[PDB]
RNA sequence: GGCUCAAACUAGGAGCCGAAGCUGCGGAUUUGAAACUUGUUUUCAAGUGGUAGGGGAGCGUUGUGUAAGCCUGUGAAGGU
RNA sequence: UGAAAUAGAACCUGAAACCGUGUGCGUACAAGCAGUAGGAGCCUCAAUUUAUUGGGGUGACUGCGUACCUUUUGUAUAAU
């Protein structure tokens, strides 16, 4: 007897749709990160992508508690001297709504080639519609 | 005596002489039992 | 009794270099670099011989957690239930059953769940 | 069968001849001779000499049809290096290596 | 059609006529060993999980051979401390062939 | 990362994870102990991180005897 | 010719550094002492009634992981 790995050719990624409407940002992000990694599966092996495709609608409607909608700061450096830029949660929701949840999940995924490959299965959209009826995602309340 | 082949010194009679500075495994490598920088480690040291 | 050391030196260096096969650049070519590469490989192998036992249990625990959450309780409550049910099955076999026999793992979870 | 020629001792760097050898490796005899006769590099006259000798060997010693041959293998190895002295400023001297190259060419159908 | 057995401080999921190498046992070659403390027997659809031992269930194994495994080099080095040591290891194992799993 | 009836804090409670610690299994080894008794055997107990350094046991190399032997063109040394 | 010519005169043997040519696998979205512990795929040999093992090459991806010597209270040290 040995402990076998998942054999990427034998793995299947299922499609799920999640409504991020009024849900807490990080509380949803952890669930999504676990699903993208494949931790809910008994064939989980940390060197194989055993995750599921997660399609998030209403990404502009995700919620934060406290005063975080106006105090949560998103910093970035542009690579130029003094090139530090800051934006708000509310301004970023108005400007690029998907980036709030994308950023939260990217923070919770491992940082490397496999993590880049697992974040590619997160298909997140502002609005009630997604262009993936061909994949038939199953509604997942997580 | 049997033969020039089968002549042993009679265990305990002989001992291997010590050789300083022949690697880590021999127990006398590098400094060779002398310690570190000082008069007694040097090439012409003695006790006087 | 002059001793020329070329033959013994050659086979010693050849031993080290033959143990340094597959290494990039000077690490598989020049003895001075290869000998410490071979020593470092040995040190890593010694540490990783412990860390393997450490890492496979982490894998088994993750698989059992997935399996127990698939039907019912969490890993922590499952292990408590097994301990109360006096089931001596180790995490290696448990993760193997979780990955390869879903019905047997379901029955095994039902036992732990009945025990609490 | 494979017909070889060797040009041991060309008075030129093997590095300077490998550029020429890379462009005729695998070509047919006619195309290789065209590339060599219109090359502006000095290594091409050496490579052309060795190639012509290999083609002559294939025609004469081995009795092969030259129209169906090709430069099956070609490689340039380093030969014996002449060592010289170059004076520099302030009473200093550098060693100069006058490198040579060995050219091996194998033609074959 | 499979069982779980304890051998040499480890646990094993075994099936019939399966060749399994375990820790060194004090049994001769061709000798038949019966494991009458199996932990679980899954015979198709029936799952008998012992608490801790499935009563009555057993497996017979046959001692095919004894041997040494792959040589391992153990390297210890203390940087800058004039300390290096090497040693070899070969773990002893026995090869068992599962003969039957009695319910 | 993210977290606000917390994923914070205070006070409890129950599980679990977690080390080269401990246990299990296999093997080696130091010292001491009851014996066909110099490793002749079976065990048992306590040990076995290590620099300076002290103690112990060996490997390989050149040469001399053993050797006018033994091996070697049916292929030595060396190289791979 | 020669027993032998990669014994052809820079000539016995012909190591390593170093530089080529051919074949197999990998490698152009990914950050670090270059390995180690796992591990998919591919390639190749041998058995086997025929992809199932075993040996060999490669190593996507994952975890861990800051050379050696010396000298020091202390070195990945940007100390030698």
């Amino acid at each position: 007897m040995k402990t076998l790995s998942a054999k990427p050719a034998e793995v299947t990624h299922d499609w799920f749709v999640v409504d991020a409407d009024g849900k807490t940002l990080g509380r949803l992000a952890t669930q999504i990160a676990s699903r993208l990694r494949g931790k809910h599966k008994t064939n989980y092996t940390p060197h194989v992508d055993t995750g599921d495709f997660i399609v998030v609608i209403n990404a502009e409607k995700i919620a934060v508690t406290g005063k975080k909608a106006q105090d949560k700061k998103y910093y970035r450096h542009s690579g130029y001297p003094g090139g530090i830029k800051e934006t708000n949660f509310t301004k970023l929701i108005a400007h690029k709504p998907e980036d709030v949840l994308h950023k939260a999940v990217k923070g919770m995924l491992p940082k490397g080639p496999l993590g880049y490959a697992m974040i590619k299965k997160l298909k997140l959209y502002a609005g009630t519609d997604h262009p993936h009826e061909a994949q038939q995602p199953k509604e997942l309340d997580i | 005596g049997l033969r020039l082949n089968e002549l042993s010194p009679g265990v305990g009679a002989k001992k291997t002489a010590q050789r300083r500075g022949r690697g880590i495994g021999s127990g006398l490598g590098k400094t060779g039992g002398r310690g570190v920088k000082g008069q007694k480690s040097r090439s012409g040291s003695s006790i006087r | 009794a002059r001793v020329k050391r070329g033959v013994q030196a050659n086979r010693r260096h050849k031993k080290i270099l033959k143990r340094a096969k597959g290494y990039y650049g000077a690490r598989s070519r020049v003895y001075r670099v290869a000998v410490q590469a071979v020593t470092k490989a040995g040190q890593y192998a010694y540490r990783d011989r412990r860390n393997k036992k450490r890492t496979f249990r982490r894998l088994w625990i993750a698989r059992i957690n997935a399996g127990a959450r698939l039907n019912g309780l969490s890993y922590s409550r499952f292990i408590n239930g097994m301990k109360k049910a006096n089931i001596t099955i180790d995490r290696r076999v448990l993760a193997d059953i979780a990955m390869h026999d879903a019905a047997t793992f379901g029955a095994l979870v039902e036992k732990a769940k009945a025990e609490l | 069968m494979e017909v070889t020629a060797k040009l041991r001792g060309a008075a030129i760097s093997a590095q300077k001849v490998r550029l020429v050898a890379d462009e005729v490796r695998g070509k047919s005899i006619e195309r290789a001779l065209d590339i060599l006769t219109y090359s502006n590099k000095k290594g091409a006259v050496f490579v052309k000499k060795c190639l012509n000798s290999a083609i002559a060997n294939a025609e004469h010693n081995h009795g092969l049809d030259i129209d169906g041959l090709k430069v099956a293998t070609i490689y340039v190895d380093e030969g014996i290096t002449l060592k010289r002295i170059l004076p520099r400023a302030k009473g200093r001297a550098d060693r100069i290596s006058k490198r040579t190259c060995h050219i091996t060419i194998k033609v074959g159908e | 059609m499979y069982a779980v057995i304890k051998t040499g401080g480890k646990q094993h999921r075994v099936v019939v006529d399966e060749l399994l190498k375990v820790e060194l046992l004090k049994a001769e070659q061709g000798e038949t060993i019966t494991f009458n403390d199996v932990l679980m027997v899954v015979d198709g659809e029936t799952v008998k999980i012992g608490q801790p031992v499935v009563d009555g269930a057993s497996v017979e194994v046959e001692v095919i051979e004894h041997g040494r495994g792959e040589k391992i080099r153990i390297v210890k080095h203390n940087r800058r401390k004039h300390y290096h040591k090497e040693q070899g290891h070969r773990q002893w194992y026995t090869l068992l062939k599962i003969k039957a799993i009695n319910a």
